[PDB]
This record gives structure tokens, sequence and C-alpha cells, in this order.
């Protein structure tokens, strides 16, 4: 934790955080998405699958 | 621009001539209209600045936290921002991070400050007085109402000691005193 | 300079609201960095927020003597100013003496036809950290107020048992050193107000093999103060009372100056409520 | 009947003498209560990391 | 207060005590008085008035 | 409860908390009572310290449960029994000055 | 020193007598609440 920097120190932080409130909160209140566009997120989706 | 009919608005959802999306809100000409600015320039300054502030708040977040380099710089930017007087709380660095805003800044501004001392009664009025001349700072005047104004310089805002302002102040409390020709 | 005094007093208020308002954020800061560190769930509420959860990074880098002392604790040396009530009379003239041998750093003043708004100016004008007024009756003393001057508190205490120095016999003058100090059974958080307004009565920084000590020890809500030169021999410390002695009681604690009498009441001894006799400090 | 106060100590040879036992057992000891002054490589990218802020910080202020 | 006893040395013997009034406040008597003989100085927790009545209960 | 039946005979062996000082109390109301089936001693309330008068020691009472509906301030958790008769005689009738109590 | 002595009995019993009320309601509470959940969780199997 002291020698790690940067973009993985912001999302392994961010990662704890979800497990703890995810084991104790409420599922919509804890995983709401981004809003993106209908067929934004289904080329997103699509791209992603393939 | 006719209030459109119900197959045309369904045809033309998406236009409009006066909100378009690059134009964030009116955020900054609202910003103007409550502060009393003068120029577009000076709301987009302020906002270059607070923009410098923020990404530095955001690399000094992501260094690791038990840094004592991080907490120094962070200290010194949040002890410089507050005898500025842009935040008001020195406790807070996720205020360093949210809390500046170019309304902060923007109301550190000088009419603003003397409106609120109550030298003026609307920031309309202090805007008008400035230009007409007759506040001072220190010993000097201050013309420019874009004058940002620190706290230990608001101890120190006054009024220009030969104006009608301050004859008619006084010689309401009935207080006037010639020799001085104040 | 009263403009700059009246803009920092404002400032400092206003950020005493804010710290009690966000005393709660420090908490539920503390819950998640001990959740962090030993992970178990995290609370309901803790784990619905959004905006304290985003926010502990800046929080996360986040992390003792009292507030109105804190900027010049150990830097300047304080100065006080012993001063009499009124018309003094000749023994509490000699008891203002006696106040102003025990401190170092002291000055005496003869009040006469001065008001106290003017004697507060000029005290912070000329810049004294510190005020210490006498009251007598027929010779006793029987009050003691000390203010700490750029808006700082006031203490009130009332004396009672006071034995002067010249009453006892002709064994000499004082030492007049840089003294050590004791605080026996000072424990409250009350306690801890009244060990810090003495404390930085005094001066800062004593030698290691100094000759006098000023005790103050509290018995049952009696602060009992005493001047003791001592001697280090072969077998036992051996040691000479000097100084007077009397046992003072605090009554009040006030936060504006002497000057003020609206100011905040931090505490004040509340004689008929109905069980007064029985808490001590209370 | 009852009394709304205790009243003030009076001071006696033992009270003394338990006062003169308490700060001989702390000269003794040594310990007093007093105001004492107030005094006053890393890793490639943490290095990396510190130089391009100082230069910001440089800017910003 | 002035008719609770007759003499100094009686409110010597009472003296620190805690006395009500009628009216509900607290006090104590505090200290005898001089020239008159049964007189004493009593303090309250408000301002008592002229119309009330001061009582020490005792057993 | 007590096993079988709805009533309860029992002799009265102390008067808990007679040394309270607010009157009409829980530990005020409570004594304490060997059933006389078992042997076996357990707490009981009396309504109305009154009745706490009237009932007095080694006396032949007969309890039954007690039957709260709602829970209140001050009341006791746990005691689950109330007098109803003591030496035959019942005590809303001694309290209501019907009857007397015989020995 | 007769109102000392007076007033340090008084709160000597009255602190005694706040223990002593305090231990009643302890015992009566504990005992009796055992008995009662033991026969309610027995009556709730029935």
């Amino acid at each position: 934790d002291d020698q790690v920097i940067g973009k993985a120190r912001s999302r392994t932080l961010e990662m704890r955080l979800n497990r703890l409130s995810r084991v104790n909160g409420h599922q919509d209140k804890i995983n709401k998405l981004e809003k993106v566009p209908m067929h934004i997120r289904r080329g997103m989706i699509d791209k992603h699958v393939k | 621009v006719r209030k459109l009919k119900h197959h045309e608005q369904k045809l033309l959802k998406k236009v409009d001539f006066l909100e378009w999306k690059q134009d964030q809100g009116h955020r900054d000409t609202q910003v103007m209209r409550t502060y009393h600015i003068q120029n577009r320039e000076d709301y987009h300054k302020y906002n270059r600045i607070c923009g410098d502030i923020r990404r530095l708040a955001n690399k000094l977040s992501l260094l690791p936290p038990t840094d004592p380099f991080r907490r120094k710089h962070e200290q010194l930017l949040l002890d410089k921002l507050y005898a500025m007087g842009v935040l008001t709380t020195k406790s807070k660095i996720s205020d360093l991070e949210n809390k500046v805003t170019v309304s902060a800044i923007c109301r550190r501004r000088l009419p603003v400050i003397m409106h609120r001392l109550k030298m003026a009664e609307t920031i309309q009025d202090a805007v008008k007085f400035i230009e007409q001349g007759h506040v001072r700072v220190g010993p000097n005047l201050i013309n420019d109402p874009a004058y940002l104004v620190t706290r230990n310089m608001e101890d120190y805002v006054t009024w220009v000691d030969n104006s009608k302002i301050k004859k008619t102040l006084l010689r309401y409390r009935n207080q006037i005193d010639d020799f001085d020709f104040s | 300079m009263l403009r700059r005094q009246a803009r920092e007093r404002r400032e400092y208020l206003y950020r005493k609201a804010q710290e009690l308002q966000d005393s709660q954020l420090q908490q539920k800061r503390q819950i998640i960095k001990q959740a962090l560190a030993q992970g178990k769930p995290l609370p309901k509420e803790l784990a619905e927020d959004e905006s304290l959860q985003k926010d502990f990074r800046y929080d996360q880098s986040l992390k003792q003597v009292d507030d109105e002392y804190a900027a010049t604790s150990g830097i300047m040396d304080p100065r006080i100013i012993v001063t009499t009530s009124r018309d003094p009379s000749t023994r509490l003239s000699q008891f203002a003496k006696e106040i102003k041998l025990l401190f170092p750093n002291a000055v005496r003043l003869n009040r006469g036809n001065y008001v106290m708004p003017n004697l507060v100016d000029a005290c912070k004008k000329s810049g004294t950290t510190d005020l210490v007024v006498l009251h007598e009756h027929r010779g006793v003393p029987t009050s003691l107020t000390i203010s700490h001057f750029p808006h700082g508190p006031t203490a009130q205490f009332s004396l009672h048992n006071v034995v002067m120095r010249h009453d006892i016999i002709n064994a000499g003058n004082q030492s007049e050193v840089n003294p050590h100090l004791i605080f026996d059974n000072f424990t409250t958080a009350l306690g801890k107000r009244v060990v810090c307004i003495l404390k930085h009565l005094f001066n800062a920084g004593p030698k290691k093999d100094s000759e006098r000590v000023i005790t103050f020890a509290n018995r049952g809500d009696f602060i009992s103060v005493r001047q003791h030169v001592y001697v280090r021999t072969r077998e036992g410390v051996e040691i000479a009372e000097v100084g007077p002695r009397f046992e003072m009681r605090l009554f009040e604690l006030r936060l504006g100056t002497l000057e003020n009498k609206d100011a905040d009441v931090e505490w004040q001894l509340r004689r008929f409520i109905r069980t007064a006799n029985k808490k001590d400090y209370l | 009947f009852d009394r709304t106060a205790k009243p003030v100590p009076v001071i006696t040879s033992e009270v003394t003498e338990s006062l003169e036992d308490m700060i001989r057992r702390r000269i003794q000891d040594s310990n007093f209560d007093d105001l004492q002054r107030r005094t006053l490589a890393l890793s490639e990218e943490l290095q990396k990391a510190h130089s391009e802020i100082s230069e910001l910080y440089a800017n910003l202020v | 207060i002035k008719d609770m006893f007759s003499s100094a040395m009686e409110v010597a013997r009472f003296e620190g005590a805690q006395i009500k009034t009628v009216s509900g406040i607290r006090g104590e008597i505090k200290r005898a008085l001089s020239k008159p003989e049964g007189h004493y100085r009593a303090a309250f927790e408000d301002k008592i008035l002229m119309s009330d009545i001061v009582i020490l209960r005792s057993w | 409860p007590f096993g079988g039946s709805s009533h309860a005979k029992g002799i009265v062996l102390e008067k808990l908390g007679i040394e309270s000082k607010q009157p009409n109390s829980a530990i005020r109301k409570c004594v304490r009572v060997q059933l006389i089936k078992n042997g076996k001693k357990v707490t009981a309330f009396v309504p109305n310290d009154g009745c706490l008068n009237f009932v007095d020691e080694n006396d032949e009472v007969l309890l039954a449960g007690f039957g709260r509906k709602g829970k209140a301030k001050g009341d006791i958790p746990g005691v689950r029994f109330k007098v109803v008769k003591v030496s035959g005689v019942s005590l809303l009738a001694l309290w209501k000055e019907k009857k007397e109590k015989p020995r | 020193f007769e109102a000392r002595q007076r007033i340090e009995e008084k709160n000597k019993e009255s602190s005694d007598y706040h223990a002593k009320m305090a231990h009643i309601v302890n015992t009566i509470n504990t005992e009796e609440g055992a008995e009662k959940n033991k026969y309610e969780r027995e009556r709730k199997l029935r």
C-alpha cells in the first residue's frame, strides 16, 4: 500500500470499498452504472462480447 | 421557435436554438449575473485557475496515503487558499478538491466584499461607487472593480477621505467635523 | 488593529461551529479506515453513502494543546500585568507585589482612575499576554481573575486561606528563578482547561536543576498552591516552604476578556442546585 | 437541618504533611509538569511523480 | 431576612444553611448582621420579592 | 407456566424492595413467593402498594399469570405472576373495602 | 465541622442506596428473564 501509486492505487481502493459496501448494502444503490445513451452502450456491449 | 406541433416535435426532439450542450448550463453567464462581472474572459480566467488547482489536488491524491511529501504539499495548498480567502475551511482536503469554485474566487472580488461589509447596498451599487472613485484600499484608491481582496486587506478597505459618501455618513450620525474637511 | 481583532474572532467562531458540525464526518472516516485496515462489512449508511466513499482519498490523506494557546505556546515568553482592584488597601497592595514576584515576566500596575476598556485596550496594543486582577475584603484577599488577552479566556477564582510571606518572618527574599511546576489531581476536562491556563501563565522551558517548585494541588475542588525550595541530600530531599499559601477555588470561566460581561459562559459554579454538594468539579 | 455547601477546608498539620510527602515523592522521582519549548532513494516512479507535482505546484503558486 | 431568629449568636449557629421561599426559589443563609439583632443576609438564585416568605425546614 | 394449573398457591417468603424510596414502583410492588407444589421460590407482583400493605408474610397467597399487553416505561421485564388471593380472600375485595383479612 | 460531617454521611447513604436498588433490579431481571425466555421457547415448540 505504501509503494502503490497512480491509477492502480485509485482502482484498488475503489475495489475494496466496493467489496465492503456490497456485503452490507442494497444492490441498486451500491451498483448503479453510469449514464450512456442507448445505441452507444449497445455498441460497446456488442464490441466487447465479440 | 413557434411551439411546433406534436409530430414536428417527435421529428425534431433534439433541436434547441437557445440552449446547446457546450453552453454548460449557461453557468458562466449565470455567475456573471450573480456577481456582476464585466466580461466573459474574466469568468474563464477564473475557471482556468480552478482547473489548475483541481488537477494538482488530483495528483496529490494519487500519491500514496502516508507520504510526507503528499501531506506537506496538500497542507501548503490549503493554507495558501485559506489565506487568499477562496476556501473557508482549512481542514478538509476534499474541500480543496470539491469546493474550489469560480464563485468562490468571484466573491472574493472587491464589490462583493464591500456589499458584504455593508459599504454598499447592492453589488451593482458597489460597482458604481468603485467606478466613480470613492473606494480606497489602504492609502491608494482602487479603480478596478475586479480587484481580488484577501482577508488581511479586507481589513483595509475604506472610503476615500474626501467623498460625499463619507460626508453623508458622518452627517447622518451628526458627527461631521470639517477641521479634517471630511 | 481592532478591525483585525473583530474579523479574526468572527472567523474563529465560524470555524468552531463547522468543526463541531463535522466531528461526525471525522467519526465516519474513522469507521472507513478501520474497515479498510481489517476488512469487515461497512454499516448500511456508509455503504449507501457515495460522496463520502468517493471523497475518501483526500480524507484518507488526512490525520493536544488548547485552541487559544496553540499558536504561541512554547514560542513567546508571556508577560502579565498584576493589577489591583481599585483604591487598594496597603495589605492588598502587598499581596499584589507577592504575586508579581511569584510569576516571572510579571509587572505591577497600581490601578487608580483606570477603566477596564482603556486597561484591556492598552494591554492589547502594547502586547501583554495576561492580566491578573486582585480583590480584597479589609486586607484579606478573596478573589483573583486571570485573562488571556488576544480574545482569550478569563478564569475567575476565589481565594480563601491566604498567609503572606512578609506575614511569616524575615527569612530573606525569593529566588526569582524560572521555576518547576507541579499539577496534582487535575484529571477531568475542566481540569485540563485550568491546568492549561495556569501553565501558560507561567514561563516556558525551565532548567533541569532549578531550586524552586511551585505546586497546584487539587484537593476536593480546592486548588492549593505553594512554593518550595529544595536541596537534594545524600538520602532524601529536604524542602523549605516559601511564598504565600492559599486555597483557591475556581468559580467561573468566561470566554471573552474580563471587560466583556456578555461573553459565552463555558462553566459556572452552581450553588443552589439540588445535587451541588455531591459532585467534585461541579 | 440540611446544608447546601461543603464549607471550606481548614488547613491542618496532617494535610500539610500529606502535601509535603507528595512533593517529596515527585521531586525524588523528578517528575514535574512544565511548559517545554516547541523546537524547529525513494523509488524511480515515486521520484518521477514528486518531480511533476513540484513543478506543477510552483506554476500554480 | 429579618424575622426567623433573635440573635446573631443564633444565626451563627444556623449559618450556611439551606432555605427556600414559598415561591419556590432556593437560597442559603450566609452571614449574621450586626446592628439589628436577628437579621441576616441570604443569597437566592433569583430576585426574591417583598410579598414572599422564606422558610427553613427543621426536624 | 408453573406446570398444570392456571393459578398456583404459594407462601409469601420475603418482600423485595420495601426499602425503595419512590412510592408505587415496580420494585415496590414486587414480592417473592415460594410455590408449594415444588418448594420453589419465584418473584411476583401485587397490584397497588396499598395491597402490598395487605399481604404480609407466611400467608398462603394464590398467584396467576401477569399478562402484559405492551411494554411500559418503568416496569420490570421478567416478573410473570401477580397475586390474586391472600389467605382465601381476594386482594380486590380487601382493597375496595368489601371484606376483611381473616387469620 | 458538623456541616461537613452531615453532608459526607448523607452522600454515602445515597450512593449505597442507588447501588442496592440497581443490584436488586438486575438480579430480578436476569433470573426471571432466563426462566421466562426458556419457558417461552418451550411453548413456541408446542
